[PDB]
């Protein structure tokens, strides 16, 4: 559901983002840093990253702790239905 | 009769809020009102606080008129004074009259000018009476606001700078000393002075960076509050905020400046250092020892290069407060009942010399010493005037200012011969400057057209002298008047830091 | 939900209602000739919910299966953020009015801001942490943009849009490791999972993406550097509501994230806390000294003052945290009272932002220079103050905990601040040739200075068992 | 001199840097956010997971 709700919502904005780039278009297209010093600090950051996901392990409470475990023989699109406007009303609300 | 010392510490700051709102108009006659309504303030808080004076029993080593009540945050306003504490609260309630009735020429701001040392007084009684931690830094920094602005608005042609190097020096020495009155706090449960005064501080020796910390706590604790009152007092090498806030001030300021926020440093030395923190103040003896030695040479040689009459005598402050310093560290009685002495004594001499520089600044509007000579021929009774405190200024026996010197020095010797080898030559240094600066300024011959027409000093400068002069000679030959309620209390002070030493 | 979950949230309820209510009521009657009138029951609508929250009998407790905590210490917080949103609004009235820059949409968005700033402070799972934090902070870029003939606002807008939502992908990042690592979002089981022989590198990194994104939204260092050019380029009456009602919630919200979630693990995230307090006050201070403009002034002014008040946080007590709560308040207070100030401030009719045009102002307006006086002297920390109390309660919490270097070096950055402080001081009192500034304020305004400032004094006194309050709130969330 | 030099001459330089720091670049208001989450990184690394 997330990834067709995902194309669905992004294919119409990206649209209206083209709107924009051409609305604001730079009168330079023809044409169209310190690059070095950021891909240094780039690539550090992703390898912290990595290394934090190398040992990667779920608390040993974690499974016991879901508010909202899965079910095999429901379909996604009813299993988020069914907590997503009573467990988590409030959210909806906000939203 | 019950809450004596809240009524001397805050009638003045209550008249101050009380002049500001119900009293309007900028023109003579409204500026004639703040300076009787002033007076009169003033003249009440030194009567009432007469009666602490005569009430208080120097026999009970314990805190008087005691007042006790709760407070924000978990603290107690607790006010109280003994025999170490009231003698200062009634040279400040004496000073500020006198200091009141020397501004009555004043004709520039006069309300504002009013107000703000009618806050002040207030708030230098409280540093003497308060008996609560958090309150005694309270009244301790507070005062640096009205000064601040004392200078800064009726200071000399630097005083913008001389406004913001003495509010900033003194404030960065005493934020030190408030997170060691935090520990205090902690570690103790209370920031009842009282109670802090017979607590044990932790003195174990611990190691703290790259060194050993003699001394452990208390150090760590004496330290904290060293750099507050050493730069108030001021000591050696701190001192060069006041060369700056003395001479920028207007004379008035100047008056109280020297006469009373200095002895903050003292008192606090006196309040704390020693009977909270016995072990670190004999450890940091021999230092304290030879930065008031050097204090003592170093600025009477320094006063004596001096061009401007003003700076001649905010350095000669300098020296004086060393032989304090000497006085208390040297944890006799002798020695601590001379830095009391030492202390009162600079009042009243200090203030009536910065007097002396306003009554020829205010015809002449200089202060360079080459811009006067032969005052005398037109000006005789400022010239006995000026003379009388310059020889006070050099401890004459027969003048208040020989016993504080001679017993702290006295003291000392008991100590530390070299130190008071050193110290004692301030009798030959401080005449040759006190001297010079009299003979350069009064004496010769009339021989400039500027001091031709001159005059002498008029009805109401000669009465607001009078009562330096009698206090000056009365402790000078009786100064058992001090000494009797000192005594005690001293004495009480000296038993505890001796028992207290490490065995 | 059921009718105790209703119950419990039933001020956030009427706020939102009124929201709702007030964007028809001005659309289909009148639009911007209501805008007047949609203020001032904004300002009556603060007040009442204020009112519901703070009043009555109050028991302590969660709704919507935890992920609503309505407690002492999230009551505290609302009651100051709305009671302080209510006086920015009440004291920018006559000044928006008079630059026409009051629609009627001003005082909703403002409210669906406070809005979620109440749902900020009760949170008790990560997702009404975000949605919260995201309902407020989508709130502050519309109103840092409103001035729509002004490149500044615009710029203000655009830094602040820019920078906020980098802040708000880094807390998504740490929030999802966070959940990954417990298998729940609700602080209850979060906090049980997080303990100290269970530290993987994943779930640390996730703390510190978390407190990151957080403390941008408090301007600590170096997650600061929008202040300034948000504080300078946005609307005076927005700058003024930047600098009271979103950080204090913010910073509540820290220190619920910290201690509902994070609260086993004190150890580990005290020191991040202490390192961000050290750097926002010292730069804080630094930077401050080389401001023209007193808008960019205060908010220099603001980065060193969170950095004392993370200073109580760092310590991770109930004490340190009810003297983090006391600071907020009086922070607030005094924010309040300085913008009141500023806002009055014009040459010639049109407002002036610069310093050297306090240059004798204490000559023109006798009463209002000695406000601000005491506002400046209490913004510097000096007795009696009641701004000197509060950064002596925070102190206080440091030492108590061992962290004396960290309360030796807050003082020592005070004393730099204290330059800029004393300079305003200067110039009102003794300053150089005066440029004719005027101080134009009615009497809503007028009282937002002199209140405030008296405040600074009668505080001294009294706190009318605010200190107490805020012991209660503080044990509430420590425990 | 020693009183002056820092505070009227090494405080007013620590100020010019930190004003020229803020200069007004989105981009580089974002590198310092960055800095600051690889630096905070770094140091819980090295205490490690524990
Ligand atoms: C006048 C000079 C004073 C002098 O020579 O002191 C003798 C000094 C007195 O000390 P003591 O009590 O006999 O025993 C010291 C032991 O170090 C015992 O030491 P201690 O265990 O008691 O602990 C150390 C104690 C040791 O203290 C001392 O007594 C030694 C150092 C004291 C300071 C030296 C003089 C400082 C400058 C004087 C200028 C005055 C103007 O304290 C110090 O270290 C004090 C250091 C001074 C701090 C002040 C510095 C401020 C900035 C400059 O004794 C000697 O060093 C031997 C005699 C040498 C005489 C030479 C003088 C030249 C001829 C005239
Ligand atoms: C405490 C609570 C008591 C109530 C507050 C009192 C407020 C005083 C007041 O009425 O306002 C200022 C007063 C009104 O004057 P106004 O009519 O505006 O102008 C004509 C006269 N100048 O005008 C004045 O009197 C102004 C006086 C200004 C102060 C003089 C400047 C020197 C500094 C004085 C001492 C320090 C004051 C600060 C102390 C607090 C520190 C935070
Ligand atoms: C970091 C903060 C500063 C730490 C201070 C520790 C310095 C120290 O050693 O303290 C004691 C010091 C010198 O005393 P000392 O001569 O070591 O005592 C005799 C036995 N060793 O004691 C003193 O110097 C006394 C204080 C001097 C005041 C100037
Ligand atoms: C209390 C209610 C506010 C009344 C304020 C009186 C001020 C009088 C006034 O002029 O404005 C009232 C205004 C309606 O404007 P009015 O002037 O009647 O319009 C003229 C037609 N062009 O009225 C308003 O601006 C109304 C604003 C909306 C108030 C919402 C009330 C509901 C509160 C939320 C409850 C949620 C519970 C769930
Ligand atoms: C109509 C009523 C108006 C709204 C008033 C709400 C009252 C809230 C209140 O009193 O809350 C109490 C709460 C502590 O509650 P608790 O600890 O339970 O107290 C014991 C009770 N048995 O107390 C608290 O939470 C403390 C709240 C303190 C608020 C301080 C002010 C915050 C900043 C705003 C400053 C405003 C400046 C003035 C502006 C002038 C005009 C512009
Ligand atoms: C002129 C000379 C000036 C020299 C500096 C003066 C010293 C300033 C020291 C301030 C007081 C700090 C202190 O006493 O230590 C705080 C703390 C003790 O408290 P603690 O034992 O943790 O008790 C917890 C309560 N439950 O912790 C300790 O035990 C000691 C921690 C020391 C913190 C650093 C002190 C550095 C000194 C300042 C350097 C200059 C700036
Ligand atoms: C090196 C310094 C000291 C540390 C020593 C540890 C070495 C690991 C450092 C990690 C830094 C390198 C980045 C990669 C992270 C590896 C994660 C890992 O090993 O996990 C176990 C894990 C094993 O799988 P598991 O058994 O299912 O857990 O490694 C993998 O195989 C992960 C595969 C990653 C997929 C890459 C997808 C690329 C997309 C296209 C991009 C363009
Ligand atoms: C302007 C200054 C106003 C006066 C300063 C306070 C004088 C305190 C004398 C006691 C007043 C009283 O009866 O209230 C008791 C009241 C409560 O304690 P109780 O005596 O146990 O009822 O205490 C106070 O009023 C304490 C106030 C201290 C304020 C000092 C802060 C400024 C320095
Ligand atoms: C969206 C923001 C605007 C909110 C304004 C309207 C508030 C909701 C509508 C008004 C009536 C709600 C009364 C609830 C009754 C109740 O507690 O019993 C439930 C009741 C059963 O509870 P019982 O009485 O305990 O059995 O259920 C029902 O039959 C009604 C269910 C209505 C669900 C509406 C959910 C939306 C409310 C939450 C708003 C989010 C916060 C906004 C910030
Ligand atoms: C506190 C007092 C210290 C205040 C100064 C702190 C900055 C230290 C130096 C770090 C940055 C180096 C690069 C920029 C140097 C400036 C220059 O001359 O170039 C002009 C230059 C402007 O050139 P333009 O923008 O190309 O016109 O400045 C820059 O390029 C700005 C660099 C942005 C990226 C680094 C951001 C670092 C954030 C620092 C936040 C504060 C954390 C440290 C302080 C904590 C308190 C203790
Ligand atoms: C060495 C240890 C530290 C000793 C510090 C002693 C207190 C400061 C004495 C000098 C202050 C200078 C005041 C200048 C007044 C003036 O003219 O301003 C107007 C004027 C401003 O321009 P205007 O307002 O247009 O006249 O000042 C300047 O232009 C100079 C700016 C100087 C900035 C000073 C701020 C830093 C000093 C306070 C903090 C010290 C922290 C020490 C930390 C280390 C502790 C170990
Ligand atoms: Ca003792
Ligand atoms: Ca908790």
């Amino acid at each position: 559901f997330v990834a067709m709700l995902l194309v669905v919502v992004y294919v119409g904005a990206v649209a209206v983002l083209f709107l924009f780039v051409v609305m604001m278009l730079d009168v330079d297209f023809a044409e169209l840093r310190y690059l070095p010093l950021a891909l240094v600090i780039g690539v550090v950051l992703l390898a912290q990253l990595g290394i934090a996901f190398s040992g990667w392990t779920p608390s040993d409470q974690a499974e016991s702790l879901r508010a909202a475990p899965v079910d095999a023989a429901v379909e996604n699109t009813l299993g988020l239905g069914l907590v997503l406007y009573d467990r988590y009303v409030l959210m909806f609300q906000l939203a | 009769m019950t809450n004596l010392l809240s009524i001397i510490t805050f009638l003045p700051i209550v008249a101050a809020i009380i002049m500001a709102l119900f009293l309007r108009g900028q023109d003579e006659a409204a500026a004639r009102n703040a300076k009787w309504l002033a007076l009169l303030t003033t003249t009440a808080t030194f009567v009432i606080s007469l009666f602490v004076l005569f009430r208080f029993d120097p026999a009970n080593t314990g805190f008087q008129f005691v007042e006790d009540h709760a407070w924000i945050m978990g603290l107690r306003y607790k006010m109280g004074v003994d025999g170490i504490s009231v003698l200062f609260v009634l040279l400040t309630t004496f000073m500020m009259p006198l200091t009141i009735l020397s501004t009555w020429q004043v004709q520039d701001k006069v309300k504002e000018y009013m107000i703000a040392f009618l806050v002040l007084e207030g708030l230098m009684i409280g540093v003497f009476t308060a008996l609560d931690l958090v309150l005694f830094y309270l009244f301790f920094e507070a005062g640096l606001i009205p000064m601040f602005l004392i200078i800064g608005i009726w200071g000399g042609k630097d005083r913008i700078y001389a406004s913001f190097k003495f509010f900033l020096y003194t404030f960065l020495g005493s934020v030190l000393m408030l997170v060691a009155m935090i520990a205090m706090y902690r570690m103790a449960g209370t920031t009842d002075i009282p109670t802090l005064l017979t607590f044990d501080f932790p003195s174990e020796n611990f190691r703290l960076l790259g060194m050993t910390v003699v001394g452990g706590m208390q150090m760590l604790l004496f330290l904290a509050f060293f750099a507050s009152f050493a730069v108030k007092m001021p000591m050696w090498p701190v001192h060069t905020w006041l060369p700056d806030a003395h001479v920028q001030a207007p004379t008035a300021g100047s008056v109280l400046l020297a006469a009373v926020l200095l002895k903050m440093g003292g008192y606090g030395f006196l309040r704390f250092s020693l009977p909270m923190f016995p072990v670190a103040s004999g450890v940091a003896q021999p230092y304290v020892f030879w930065l008031s030695a050097i204090a003592i040479v170093y600025t009477s040689l320094v006063a004596l290069a001096q061009s401007d009459m003003k700076k001649v005598i905010a350095y000669s402050s300098v020296a004086h407060m060393g032989y304090v310093t000497m006085g208390v560290f040297a944890a006799n009685q002798i020695g601590v009942d001379g830095a009391i002495f030492q202390m009162l004594s600079h009042g009243f001499i200090s203030g009536a010399l910065f007097l002396c520089v306003g009554v020829i600044y205010d015809r002449m509007h200089t202060r360079e010493i080459d811009a006067y000579g032969g005052l005398v021929n037109r000006m005789p009774a400022y010239a006995a005037v000026f003379m009388f405190f310059t020889m006070a200024n050099v401890g004459l026996p027969g003048t208040s200012g020989f016993v504080g010197e001679f017993l702290t020095l006295m003291g000392v010797f008991r100590v530390d011969t070299w130190v008071a080898l050193v110290a004692t030559s301030g009798v030959i240094l401080s005449a040759a400057y006190a001297l010079w600066l009299y003979r350069r300024v009064t004496l010769g011959q009339l021989i400039k057209e500027s001091l031709k027409s001159i005059t002498d000093m008029t009805p109401r400068e000669r009465w607001v002298f009078i009562p330096l002069i009698a206090m000056t000679l009365i402790l000078g030959v009786y100064p058992r008047l001090v000494t009797d309620v000192t005594g005690p209390a001293v004495a009480a002070l000296v038993q505890d830091y001796n028992q207290s030493q490490p065995a | 939900m059921t009718s105790l979950d209703f119950s419990t949230i039933l001020p956030e309820v009427v706020l939102a209602g009124y929201a709702l209510a007030a964007l028809m009521a001005g659309a289909y009657l009148g639009k911007d000739r209501l805008a007047r009138t949609l203020l001032w029951v904004t300002v009556a609508a603060f007040l009442v919910v204020a009112a519901m929250v703070g009043l009555g009998n109050h028991v302590d407790g969660a709704a919507f299966h935890g992920m609503f905590i309505d407690d002492g210490f999230s009551r505290f917080a609302k009651v100051v953020t709305l009671v302080a949103a209510a006086g920015v609004l009440a004291m920018s009235a006559d000044y928006m009015q008079r630059r026409n820059m009051l629609r009627f949409e001003f005082p909703i968005i403002v409210a669906l801001a406070v809005l979620g700033m109440m749902f900020m402070v009760s949170a008790g799972d990560l997702l009404t942490l975000y949605m919260g934090l995201e309902l407020q902070s989508l709130a502050l870029y519309v109103v840092a943009a409103m001035r729509r003939d002004s490149v500044r606002s615009s710029e203000a807008g655009l830094k602040y849009f820019v920078l906020g939502s980098l802040s708000s992908g880094l807390l998504l990042y740490g929030a999802s490791l966070v959940y990954g690592f417990a298998g729940t979002t609700g602080f209850e089981g979060i906090i049980s999972t997080i303990e100290a022989g269970h530290l993987s590198l994943g779930v640390l990194f996730g703390l510190v993406f978390m407190l990151v994104g957080l403390s941008f939204k408090v301007s600590a260092v170096p997650f600061h550097m929008w202040t300034p050019d948000v504080y300078e380029g946005s609307p005076t009456p927005v700058t003024a509501f930047f600098a009271t009602a979103p950080k204090v919630a913010a910073m509540a919200l820290i220190a619920r994230l910290v201690f509902d979630a994070f609260g086993h693990v004190i150890g580990d995230w005290s020191q991040i806390v202490a390192a961000l307090a050290v750097m926002s006050m010292f730069l804080g201070s630094i930077a401050g000294i080389g401001q023209t403009n007193i808008k960019r002034l205060m908010a220099y002014s603001s980065i060193a003052h969170m950095g004392f008040a993370l200073v109580g946080l760092a310590a991770g007590t109930a004490i340190g945290v009810q003297n983090m709560l006391l600071y907020m308040t009086i922070y607030a207070v005094m924010n309040i009272g300085t913008f009141a100030f500023i806002l009055s401030m014009e040459r010639d009719g049109v407002p002036v932002t610069d310093l050297a045009a306090l240059n004798r102002f204490a000559w023109t307006d006798p009463v209002k220079a000695l406000a601000m006086l005491v506002l400046m002297f209490s913004l510097a920390g000096v007795p009696p103050t009641l701004g000197f109390f509060a950064k002596f309660g925070v102190l206080t919490a440091a030492v108590d905990a061992g962290m004396g270097w960290l309360a030796v070096l807050g003082v020592i950055a005070s004393v730099i601040g204290a330059f800029y402080y004393l300079r305003i001081v200067y110039y009102m009192y003794f300053g150089g040739e005066s440029e004719g500034m005027t101080s134009r304020m009615g009497a809503v305004q007028y009282l937002a200075l002199m209140v405030p400032a008296l405040a600074m004094l009668v505080g001294a006194i009294s706190m009318f068992g605010v200190d107490s309050a805020a012991g209660r709130a503080a044990e509430t969330l420590v425990g | 001199g020693t009183i002056n030099g820092v505070a009227m001459g090494l405080i007013p330089r620590l100020t010019r840097a930190a004003v020229r720091v803020q200069s007004g670049y989105l981009f580089h208001y974002a590198f310092a956010m960055v800095l600051g989450i690889v630096g905070l990184l770094i140091w819980v690394m090295m205490r490690g997971a524990h």
